[PDB]
RNA sequence: AUAUACCGCCAUCUUCAGCAAACCCUGAUGAAGGCUACAAAGUAAGCGCAAGUACCCACGUAAAGACGUUAGGUCAAGGUGUAGCCC
């Protein structure tokens, strides 16, 4: 018949069953267009209509209707089987996406951008990355189990300028946007020592989590954990060592490493607090002496105390490996650039 | 523009007092007013021991010395902000002076908040007033603490959005996060009515230079 | 837009880095006040501790 | 719970016009009825002809502007004329649309034996009344 | 003839940019930690392995000493000492004539 | 054949008022939490209620009545997925 005849939402709507029963709650056909490939005025019976399907004029001439050939609409089925056939595959095909840390993980994969601010502020200058994403449970009565997703999201413009956030959402993509789009009103600056590495060693203790970060020269690389590596790409940072001791949980793990590199002390600022020169002694560059910093205010002449034995709190691993003690199997393995 | 922006903005900020604000008030007219007067030395707040001259009878006493060069910069950098057409909010959860308060910014033209603050007013602006609101550019707490003595969350919120703020702190206040905290008795009615009058004074003096260079640049 | 850690340094410290940084596209209107009268002391959050051993507060009394 | 003619509210993104935005309850308060013909009033006849005409009406201007009408089509008789008036948006360009035209006048006339005129007027884009 | 020329072509400039050409290489490796060697050779029996290295994967790409260009994204800058060959990606028979190239 | 694939049209709590995206804040940025009116971090578009409308009022009756609940009913209104019959 005809007027049983429907359209084709409400045929696909029926079709694929995207609600009922088993949608309802969990308890594979996808929609396709059938109108992407479709011109108007194409019919199986090859007619060519003046205006609407062909030139309305040929030659400076008005067209009358013509019918194609049995060749001529072999010819014209064959090219859209083979327009079909090239979008279907197209469509079959996609971009591989770049993988984080593992295959199936979700860390560092990049979001991009954070989506721009209401009063024409623009954030392409930042990268996003994904840290952690956790499928977080509660028990509720009116529905058992409630399920949401909880995501730890770094950002940063790779000038010192970065922050993390965390979202929690009912869907994936909306916690990504939450965290990362949060993210950007939480930036810490990090100085960064000739805009490539950290200005000195930073041993802290966050919660459970020991962060021993360690200045290195340039082409050092990181060497750090794989985390650390992200957060410190997102920042600027090039060349630094990163060990991470105890609970190894990301998110103590990404505060910890914030709080000391914000809160670490440039040359400078020692400077102006102890009024000397801070003057930097290079290996390659002999005894040549490197006057780094300054002091802003009036020079102290105090010739310093000439401590006989410093009264620093040493680490072990690094004293065992300065000796040559330590033989671990794992430690200066060769790895992909970082 | 150059020539203009320049003159008018950035000159008053090559003179120590610009616009003479020292001359608004002194360590006896504090006095007078019972600024130095402070809570019991048991209501006492850590982070005002400096400020604090010495306690006198269990009755903390704050320091007017320090307290005349805290409102010095405090009330030049009002002026400043005033004077560079900024937007200026009075805050303060004391009922008893609310009423007064109002009157004094609706005096002054500028903006006043003394009623319940609601949650997010300075977190949440772009959503409840709209995108393109204009948040205060200086917020000047005649009260920094709110009914249940704890410290007003405007301060916090105002610390998260970089708003510099004004703020007369008592004893038992907390001026870790105020940008200019003047130490000074805020319960007394004639210290809070001597703080509203040196403020308006110094927006109204700040205004009025600021239209009187405009004009002599106009002219000029 | 600013930081909003309110507990890292203070108003003027981020407003400063993230302007060096170049997030922050103009400096605000306070800025240049700040950086002309600074306070006494800069705003940066610190935590109130209870003194628990021979330290007493240096507040003399008044005779 | 009543499923007839109502659009379901899931999470504020889904564009409907104002047709679609009112459940049949609203026809006599809010959207007056797409078809306007003297069948259906008191003492007169030949109302199932009127409603099988405007259904072919309506299935055979759906398929012959495919994907082109924003909103339901206006039916009006007046006499043995017939008028249809449909929103239509511009994605088509104007000589497929004054050929569609044509076509549809000559053949509905022709097959209703009335007089039937085609209105089209052209939007941008769909008219969204509000988001569900 | 002249590999060099490759480099300042701009084919070479559109794929690659100002980057190295090991920079997007990324070796498929069981575990976190990657083993000690590189593949043997990307050619085995002029046939092309999956994944072939930087230098296997571009056949406009050859390893001549006077490639200097070419054989200076090989060599760090700061320090002067060759990659191995786990750090860029490279076979043992690239890295072998890498290393000859640069020698 | 399958309502345990669905559209479509509905039952049911509903003779209910809650459902809620999008933000903000708190917990050191942990699974979480966000209540004080002499108010102490919440705001909320939207949906529903309400309102408006029909009938004889402003009352009443209708109509309306979200998100969810019963793998609730209907493949026999019709359409349609899957599977099957084609002397
Ligand atoms: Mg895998
Ligand atoms: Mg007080
Ligand atoms: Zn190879």
């Amino acid at each position: 018949s005809f007027f049983t005849k429907l359209t084709a939402d409400e045929l696909w709507k029926g079709a694929l069953a995207e609600t009922g029963a088993g949608a309802k709650k969990g308890r594979k056909k996808k929609r396709k267009d059938l109108n992407r490939g479709q011109i108007i005025g194409e019919g199986r019976y090859g007619f060519l209509w003046p205006g609407l399907n062909v030139p309305l004029m040929k030659n400076g001439a008005v067209q009358t209707i013509a019918q194609r050939s049995k060749e001529e609409q072999e010819k014209v089925e064959a090219d859209m089987i083979q327009q079909r056939e090239e979008w279907d595959r197209k469509k079959k095909m996609k971009v591989k996406r770049e993988r984080g840390w593992s295959g199936n993980s979700w860390g560092g994969i990049s979001l991009g951008p954070p989506d721009p601010g209401p009063c024409g502020e623009t954030y392409e200058d930042f990268d996003t990355r994904i840290l952690e994403v956790r499928n977080v449970f509660t028990m509720t009565a009116k529905e058992g189990r409630k399920k949401s997703i909880r995501v730890l999201v770094a950002v940063g413009n790779g000038k010192g300028a970065a922050g993390f956030s965390i979202g929690k959402a009912t869907d994936r993509m909306d916690a990504f946007r939450k965290a990362k789009n949060r993210a950007v009103h939480h930036l810490h600056y990090i100085e960064r020592y000739e805009d490539h590495t950290i200005f000195h060693d930073i041993s802290l203790r966050f919660k459970r989590t020991h962060i021993k970060m360690k200045k290195q020269p340039k082409g050092y690389g990181l060497r750090c954990h794989r985390a650390i590596i992200t957060i410190c790409r997102l920042i600027g940072i090039k060349d630094m060592y990163a060990k991470v001791s105890g609970s190894i949980n990301m998110l103590s793990l990404t505060q910890g490493l914030f709080r000391g590199l914000s809160r670490q002390e440039t040359h400078q600022q020692l400077a102006d607090k102890k009024g000397l020169h801070v003057v930097e002694i290079r290996e390659e560059c002999g005894p040549l002496p490197i006057v780094v910093a300054s002091p802003r205010g009036p020079l102290r002449k105090d010739p310093e105390p000439e401590d006989e034995v410093p009264d620093v709190k040493l680490d072990w691993e690094d004293v065992k490996t300065a000796q040559g003690m330590k033989r671990s199997v794992w430690s200066n393995l060769k790895r992909a650039a970082t | 523009s150059t020539d203009f922006n320049d003159k008018i903005l950035n000159e008053p900020l090559k003179h120590s007092d610009f616009f003479n604000v020292k001359e608004l008030f002194s360590v006896r007219s504090l006095f007078d007013a019972r600024v130095h007067l402070g809570h019991k030395a048991g209501c006492r707040h850590r982070f005002m021991e400096p400020y604090i001259f010495g306690s006198r009878l269990d009755h903390d006493i704050i320091d007017l010395e320090q307290t005349a060069t805290h409102l010095q910069l405090a009330l030049n950098f009002t002026a400043h902000m005033a004077y560079r057409k900024g937007i200026i909010l009075f805050i303060s959860r004391n009922r008893q002076f609310s009423y007064l308060i109002e009157n004094m910014a609706r005096d002054c033209g500028e903006y006043a908040h003394t009623r319940y603050f609601r949650g997010g007013m300075l977190t949440n602006a772009r959503l409840l007033f709209g995108p393109t609101v204009r948040l205060p550019d200086l917020i000047i707490f005649l009260h920094t603490l709110n009914n249940i003595f704890e410290p007003h969350v405007a301060v916090r919120d105002a610390a998260k959005m970089n708003i510099p703020t004004v703020g007369i702190v008592d004893t038992n206040c907390n001026p870790c996060l105020i940008t200019y905290p003047v130490p000074g008795n805020d319960d007394s009615p004639l210290a809070v009515h001597l703080y509203c009058r040196l403020f308006q004074t110094a927006i109204t003096r700040a205004k009025e230079k600021r239209q009187q260079v405009e004009a002599l640049y106009r002219l000029q | 837009a600013g930081s909003r850690l309110e507990t890292v340094g203070s108003i003027f410290s981020r407003t400063r880095d993230l302007v060096r940084a170049g997030v922050l596209k103009e400096k605000p209107l306070w800025f240049d006040v700040y950086d002309a009268f600074p306070p006494l002391r800069e705003p940066v959050f610190q935590r109130p501790r209870v003194r628990y051993g021979k330290a007493k507060a240096p507040i003399q009394d008044i005779w | 719970k009543n499923r007839a003619a109502r659009v379901r509210v899931s999470k504020g993104d889904k564009p409907v016009t104002y047709e679609e935005a009112h459940a049949p309850h609203y026809i006599a308060h809010r959207k007056g009825w797409l078809s306007l013909h003297t069948g259906n009033l008191d003492g007169e006849d030949h109302a199932a002809e009127r409603t099988v005409e405007d259904v072919f009406l309506r299935k055979f201007m759906w398929g012959t502007f495919p994907g082109c009408l924003a909103d339901q089509l206006v039916l009006k008789r007046r006499g043995n004329q017939l008028e249809i008036c449909a929103v239509v948006l511009r994605q088509l360009s104007p000589h497929k649309y004054y050929f569609l035209v044509g076509y549809s006048e000559t053949l509905l006339s022709y097959f209703y034996k009335c007089p039937v005129r085609l209105h089209l007027q052209t939007v941008p884009s769909k008219v969204v009344y509000k988001y569900l | 003839d002249e590999p060099w020329k490759y480099l300042e072509s701009e084919e070479y400039q559109e794929r690659y940019g100002s980057r190295p050409v090991w920079a997007d290489y990324r070796r498929n490796h069981k575990g976190g930690v990657p083993p000690q060697r590189t593949r043997k050779t990307c050619i085995r029996r002029n046939k092309v392995v999956g994944n072939p290295c930087p230098i296997c994967r571009d056949h406009k790409l050859h390893v001549d000493f006077r490639n200097v260009k070419l054989l200076e994204q090989f060599v760090c800058a700061h320090t002067g000492i060759i990659f191995y060959a786990p750090y860029t990606g490279v076979c043992v028979k690239q890295h072998k004539r890498l290393t000859q190239a640069i020698q």
